[PDB]
């Protein structure tokens, strides 16, 4: 009713093609087909067995309209380190969730510490059931707030230090 | 690579 959607993943025609970085053998996109052969548009990296990760992964440029507080909802999964065979002392069963505000729409190679952190994102209590025909993904869903926004937009961005993660749906939405 | 893709379930 009074939800405005900014970002919607499942909905974008075509690839992401956000920002990796880096931009091979970090974050991939990896295509689940649903029911009527319909990309779903995830984004993947499980390098657990291998020490010292930090993959970032960015969107495109997001309007943030007049709203000064956005809200993000992510569909995910994890592999329990406890389920994946292998000794891998840095694996990591959460991520972290990032934005950075910009008037800039274009912004090429924004660096590391003009992120600023919303939240570490653990599997917790929460989750859903996205029928796709052949399987029910059963996953795991967490929202965050962030604000007070006061630029023409804002980038959000995941780092991966170690976990095996499916992100498989990204909702950015306001309250008119 | 990675050592599991998620596709319904995980492939490992």
């Amino acid at each position: 009713g009074n939800e405005v959607t900014l970002l919607d993943s499942r909905s974008v025609q075509g690839e992401l093609g956000w920002i990796a970085s880096p931009l091979e053998g970090g974050w991939e996109e990896v295509s689940i087909m649903d029911e009527k052969n319909t990309p779903i548009r995830t984004y993947q990296v499980c390098n657990v067995m291998e020490p010292s990760q930090n993959n970032w992964l960015r969107t495109d440029w997001i309007t943030r309209e007049g709203a000064q507080r956005v809200y993000i909802e992510i569909k995910f999964t994890l592999r329990d380190c406890n389920s994946l065979p292998g000794v891998m002392g840095t694996c990591k069963e959460t991520f972290n969730l990032y934005y950075y505000e910009s008037d800039n729409d274009k912004e090429r190679f924004i660096r590391e510490n003009q992120f600023v952190k919303i939240d570490t994102i653990a599997a917790d209590e929460s989750f859903t059931q996205v029928d796709i025909g052949d399987r029910i993904m059963k996953l795991n869903t967490e929202i965050r707030d962030v604000g007070p926004l006061s630029k023409k937009g804002f980038y959000l961005a995941f780092q991966d230090v170690g976990a095996c993660i499916a992100l498989v749906s990204v909702r950015v939405f306001y309250k008119k | 690579a990675p050592y599991c893709v998620y596709r319904x379930s995980w492939s490992c």
